[PDB]
C-alpha cells in the first residue's frame, strides 16, 4: 500500500498508469483507532472493499505441508471495487457479506517442481461473521473455465465433440471415456478475516485476512490443490 | 534486474558509439580509387 | 429456452445503440443533434442539470483537491453544453441571440480557464476560476 | 504484493533511464570511445597525403 | 453373410489410408472378431431413421 | 434457339424492392430476394422455409398446426401462448450438468430469452394477431445474440405461425430491413 484513499485521488491516471498502484489498496491515516474502535451498532453499506494478496502457498495433492510459489501473470490479482453490507451489534460481532463488484481474477503459480498451478481467486458470495479478533465464514469457488471452454481437441461441456474426432478407427474409445466428459461444477472455500483499524470520522476499516480454497481441475480432469492465500484489505462503510 | 539492464545499456552504448566513431573516421577514403 | 420480461428496457433507452448504427438515418439523427434541435425541452434540462452539477461538484471536488473527477465531471454530462446553448440562442432575435453569444463566449473562456488550473493543480487559482466560471454561467443564463 | 519488479514498461521515460546509473554508464562509455577517436583523428586525416583545408574530401 | 457385411466397411475402404501410416490395417484398427448386427434406429412415433 | 434480345441500354432494372412475393395455401408474404429455400423442418408443420445466401442463421418459417379453437385468444393471453410455444426458440437438453462460470445467466443455465415486445392488432380484414420480439443470448454468445419476430394468428380452425431469425452481428450492419420487412408482410 503505503498511500491512502485520498492520495490515491490526488492522482492522475497517467501519473498512475504502468506504476502497478492500481493493483494495491489503501491504507488508514493516523486518525485511525485501533480495532472496532467507536462505530454505532447498525448496518452499513459497504463499498470500495479491496483485498491485496500478499502470499501464495500451494499444498500439492498427497502432502501435508504448504510450499512456496512464484507467480507467473504479473499485476493481476487483487479484487477490488466490491459492494455488500456490513452489520456491527451492541456487543462486537460484525457480519460482512458481499453482493456485486470485481470479487474474482484468474491467477496462475508456479511451484517448487516446476508445475503451473492455475486457481480461481475469488470471495464471491462472502459470508462472514464474528468478533472484530477474528470473522470465520465461506464463500463460493465457480469453475476456472467456462462451460462453452473448448480443449485443445474441441471438446466442451455446452459446445464442442464428444468423442476424440482425430481417432476415426476407435469406435467407442472405452479408454478415453474419462477426458471426454467436462463438468463446471463449483465448490466452495473458507476465509478467515480480521479488523486491525477504524475511523469512524469518515467510515473506514482495514485488516488482514487468510483464504483456502481449491485449484482447477480442467473440467474435472485433474485433482484439484489447496492454496492458502493471504494479505490485507480495506474498505469504506456509509 | 537493474544490474543486468546496466550491463545491456553499457554493451549497446559501446557498440553504436564503435559504429558512429567508425563511420566518422574519414570512411570515403578507404576505397581503391586512383 | 426461459422467457424473461425485458419489456421495459425501451423505455430505459435499449434502442440508443441501434439507432445510432442505423446507416439509413441521416448523421444528425444518429448522433442526436435533430432531436435537440427540434425539442428544445431537452436541451433547456441538460442546460439546468449541467449548471447544477457544475455548481455542487465542482465545488465538492476542488474542495477536496479530486483534480481527475473535476475535469472528468466538467467534461461527462456538460459534454453537450456548448450544442445546447448554440441550439437555444439560434431561436432568438438578432440582438438577443448576438448577446447570448457573447454571453457564451465569455463563460466558454472562464471554464477554459478553470480547466487549465485544475490541470495545473492549483487550489486557490482554481477556486477563483471556479466562482467566475459559475457567475459568467449564471449571467448566460439569464441572457437565455 | 506478492513479489517485486521495475515497473518500468509504458511510462515514456527519456531513453527508458529510471536510474542515473544507466545516463552514468552510457555517458562514460560514449566520452571513452570519443576521447580514444579524439586523439587519433589527426593521425587518421593525413593517411590521404592531403591538408584538412576548405577542398577536403569526397567530392564530385 | 459376415463376408458381405465385412465388405461394407470405409475401413476396408482403399482410400482412406495415410502415407506415413506403417503396417497393415489390423495395426489401425484393430482385428475384427464378430458382426455386431445390423444397427436400425427408430423415432419415438416408431418412424425409421437412417444414419 | 430463343430469338430473344439482350437488355443492352437498358435504364429499367426489373425488381429493385429487395422483397419477393410469395403465395401460399391460405397465407402471403414478401421473401427476401437474396435468400434461398431450404430443406429442413425443425418444427412440427413446417411448410416454408428461406435461410439467407450469405449466412444461414437469418432464416424464416412458417407453421400451420392442426388446433381446435377457431380463434388466437382461445389459445391464452398472449403471455400464455408464448410461455407454451417457448420450444420455437430452442432447448438445451443435450447440456445436462451443473455450472456457475457463465456471463450474466442464472445458475445452470446456457441459454436465455429477453422478450422485447408484445403486440396485440388486428388486420384490415378484422382478424386478431399476436406479434413478439425476442432476443435469445447464448452461453458462448455467438452473432451478438439472435432476433426472433413471431406473429400467429388462427383462420379455419388451424394456427398459423410465422418465426423470423436474425443474427444481431448481420442485425445492426443494415440486415434488419429486409427481416422486419419479411415479418410485417405476412397476411392470412
Ligand atoms: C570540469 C569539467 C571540464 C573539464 C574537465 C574540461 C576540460 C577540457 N576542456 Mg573545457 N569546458 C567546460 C568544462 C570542462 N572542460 C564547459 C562547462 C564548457 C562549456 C563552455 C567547456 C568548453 C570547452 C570547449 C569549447 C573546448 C574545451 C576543451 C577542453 C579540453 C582541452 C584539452 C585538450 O585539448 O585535450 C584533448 C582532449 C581529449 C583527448 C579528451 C581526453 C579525455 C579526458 C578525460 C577528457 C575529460 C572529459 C570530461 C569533461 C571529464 C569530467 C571530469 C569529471 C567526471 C571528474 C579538456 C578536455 C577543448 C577541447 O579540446 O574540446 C574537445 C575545446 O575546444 N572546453
Ligand atoms: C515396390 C512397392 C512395394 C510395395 C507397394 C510394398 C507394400 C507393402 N509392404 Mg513391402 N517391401 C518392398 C516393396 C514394396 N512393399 C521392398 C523393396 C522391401 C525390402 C526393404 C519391402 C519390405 C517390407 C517389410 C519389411 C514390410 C513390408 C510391408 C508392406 C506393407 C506395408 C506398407 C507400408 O507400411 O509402407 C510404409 C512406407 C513408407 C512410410 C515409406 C514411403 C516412402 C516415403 C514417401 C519416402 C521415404 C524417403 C526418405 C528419403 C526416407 C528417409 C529415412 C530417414 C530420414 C528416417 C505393404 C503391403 C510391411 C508389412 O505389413 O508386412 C506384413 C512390412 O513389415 N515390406
Ligand atoms: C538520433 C541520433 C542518431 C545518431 C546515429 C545513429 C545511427 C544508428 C545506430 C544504431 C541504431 C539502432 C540500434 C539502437 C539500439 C538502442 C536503442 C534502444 O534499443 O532503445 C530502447 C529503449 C527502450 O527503453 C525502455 O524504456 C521503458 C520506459 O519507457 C523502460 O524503462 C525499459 O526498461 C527501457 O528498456 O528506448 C529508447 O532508448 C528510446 C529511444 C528514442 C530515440 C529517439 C530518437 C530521436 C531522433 C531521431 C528521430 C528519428 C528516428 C527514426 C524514426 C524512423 C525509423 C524507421
Ligand atoms: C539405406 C537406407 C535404408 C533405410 C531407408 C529409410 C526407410 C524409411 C521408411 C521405412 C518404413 C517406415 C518406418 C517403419 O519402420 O515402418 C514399419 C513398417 C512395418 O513395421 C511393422 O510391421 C509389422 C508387421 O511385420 C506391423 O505391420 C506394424 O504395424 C509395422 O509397424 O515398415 C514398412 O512398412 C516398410 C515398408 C518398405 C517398403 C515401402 C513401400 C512403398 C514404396 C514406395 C516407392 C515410391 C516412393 C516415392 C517415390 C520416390
Ligand atoms: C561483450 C559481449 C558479451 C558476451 C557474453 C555472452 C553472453 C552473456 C549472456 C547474458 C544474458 C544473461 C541473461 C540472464 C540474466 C540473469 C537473469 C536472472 O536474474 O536470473
Ligand atoms: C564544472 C561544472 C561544469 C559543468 C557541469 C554542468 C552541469 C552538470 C549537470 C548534470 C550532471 C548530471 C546529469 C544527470 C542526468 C539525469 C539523470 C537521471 O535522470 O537520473
Amino acid at each position: 500500500g503505503n498511500f491512502t484513499f485520498d492520495e490515491l485521488q490526488a492522482k492522475s491516471y497517467l501519473e498512475v498508469k504502468g506504476s502497478t498502484l492500481a493493483n494495491q489498496c489503501p491504507i488508514l491515516g493516523a486518525d485511525a483507532q485501533q480495532g472496532l474502535g467507536d462505530v454505532k451498532p447498525g448496518t452499513f453499506q459497504l463499498d470500495k472493499f479491496c483485498m491485496e494478496p500478499s502470499s501464495f502457498k500451494v499444498k500439492m495433492p498427497g502432502s501435508k505441508e504448504f510450499e512456496p510459489s512464484t507467480l507467473l501473470t504479473r499485476n493481476t490479482y487483487s479484487l477490488d471495487q466490491m459492494t455488500g453490507s456490513v452489520t456491527v451489534k451492541g456487543d462486537g460481532s460484525v457480519a460482512l457479506k458481499q453482493q456485486d463488484g470485481i470479487d474474482f481474477a484468474p491467477v496462475t503459480v508456479k511451484i517448487r517442481g516446476g508445475e503451473m498451478v492455475p486457481f480461481m481467486f475469488t470471495v464471491k458470495n462472502l459470508n462472514i461473521e464474528g468478533k472484530a479478533d477474528g470473522l470465520t465464514g465461506d464463500f463460493t469457488v465457480p469453475s476456472y473455465r467456462g462451460a462453452t471452454f473448448m480443449d485443445p481437441q474441441g471438446r466442451g461441456a455446452a459446445s464442442g465433440w464428444e468423442y476424440v474426432k482425430g481417432l476415426a478407427a476407435a469406435g467407442a474409445q472405452e479408454e478415453l471415456a474419462a477426458e471426454n466428459v467436462k463438468s463446471a461444477a463449483a465448490t466452495v472455500g473458507e476465509a478467515a478475516f480480521a479488523i486491525a483499524s477504524t475511523d469512524a470520522a469518515t467510515g473506514e476499516i482495514a485488516g488482514v485476512f487468510v483464504t483456502r480454497q481449491l485449484a482447477d481441475d480442467d473440467l474435472g480432469s485433474k485433482d484439484p490443490a489447496t492454496i492458502e492465500i493471504e494479505g490485507i484489505w480495506y474498505g469504506q462503510l456509509s | 534486474m537493474l544490474t543486468l539492464k546496466i550491463f545491456v545499456y553499457t554493451v549497446v552504448t559501446f557498440f553504436v558509439s564503435l559504429f558512429i566513431f567508425g563511420f566518422l573516421s574519414n570512411d570515403p577514403g578507404r576505397n581503391p580509387g586512383q | 429456452l426461459d422467457l424473461f420480461d425485458d419489456r421495459k428496457a425501451r423505455q430505459a433507452g435499449f434502442d440508443i445503440i441501434y439507432e445510432a448504427r442505423d446507416l439509413d438515418l441521416p448523421q444528425g439523427v444518429r448522433d442526436g443533434l435533430a432531436q435537440a434541435r427540434e425539442n428544445l425541452d431537452v436541451a433547456k434540462a441538460r442546460i439546468k442539470e449541467a449548471e447544477k452539477r457544475i455548481d455542487a461538484d465542482l465545488d465538492a471536488y476542488i474542495a477536496k483537491a479530486y483534480w481527475t473527477e473535476g475535469r472528468n465531471e466538467l467534461r461527462r454530462q456538460v459534454g453537450t453544453l456548448r450544442f445546447d446553448l448554440n441550439a437555444v440562442a439560434d431561436t432568438l432575435p438578432k440582438a438577443a441571440k448576438k448577446e447570448a453569444q457573447a454571453a457564451k463566449n465569455e463563460f466558454l473562456a472562464a471554464v477554459e480557464a478553470l480547466d487549465l488550473q485544475l490541470r495545473k493543480k492549483n487550489g486557490d487559482k482554481a477556486a477563483a476560476a471556479l466562482a467566475d466560471t459559475k457567475a459568467k454561467l449564471d449571467a448566460v443564463i439569464a441572457k437565455l | 504484493l506478492v513479489d517485486d519488479r521495475l515497473a518500468g514498461e509504458g511510462t515514456g521515460k527519456i531513453l527508458g533511464i529510471n536510474d542515473p546509473s544507466l545516463f552514468w554508464a552510457i555517458t562514460i562509455v560514449f566520452t571513452i570511445v570519443w576521447g580514444v577517436f579524439y586523439v587519433s583523428t589527426r593521425e587518421i586525416d593525413a593517411a590521404s597525403d592531403r591538408e584538412n583545408d576548405d577542398d577536403f574530401g569526397l567530392t564530385l | 453373410p459376415e463376408k458381405l457385411a465385412f465388405y461394407d466397411y470405409i475401413g476396408n475402404n482403399p482410400a482412406k489410408g495415410g502415407l506415413f501410416r506403417a503396417g497393415a490395417m489390423n495395426s489401425g484398427d484393430g482385428i475384427a472378431v464378430g458382426w455386431l448386427g445390423h444397427a436400425v434406429f427408430k423415432d419415438k412415433q416408431g418412424n425409421e431413421l437412417f444414419v | 434457339a430463343y430469338g430473344d434480345a439482350a437488355r443492352v441500354f437498358a435504364g429499367n432494372i426489373t425488381n429493385k424492392s429487395g422483397f419477393i412475393p410469395y403465395a401460399g395455401e391460405g397465407f402471403a408474404l414478401l421473401i427476401p430476394s437474396k435468400w434461398n429455400p431450404s430443406k429442413e423442418q425443425d418444427f412440427p408443420g413446417v411448410v416454408l422455409r428461406y435461410e439467407d445466401n450469405g449466412d444461414a442463421v437469418n432464416n424464416l418459417v412458417v407453421l400451420v398446426q392442426k388446433v381446435g379453437k377457431n380463434n388466437i385468444d382461445e389459445l391464452g393471453s398472449p403471455d400464455k401462448f408464448l410461455q407454451d410455444n417457448a420450444y420455437l426458440f430452442g432447448e438445451s437438453a443435450a447440456f445436462t450438468g451443473e455450472t456457475l462460470s457463465e456471463g450474466g445467466f442464472l445458475p445452470n443455465k446456457v441459454a436465455a430469452a429477453s422478450v422485447l415486445d408484445v403486440q396485440e392488432a388486428t388486420d384490415k380484414k378484422g382478424k386478431k394477431y399476436y406479434k413478439y420480439e425476442v432476443l435469445t443470448r447464448s452461453a458462448d454468445g455467438d452473432e451478438g445474440g439472435r432476433h426472433q419476430l413471431i406473429a400467429a394468428t388462427v383462420s379455419n380452425g388451424n394456427l398459423y405461425l410465422i418465426k423470423v431469425q436474425c443474427g444481431d452481428k448481420r442485425w445492426f450492419k443494415g440486415a434488419k430491413r429486409e427481416a422486419i420487412g419479411a415479418w410485417d408482410s405476412f397476411t392470412v
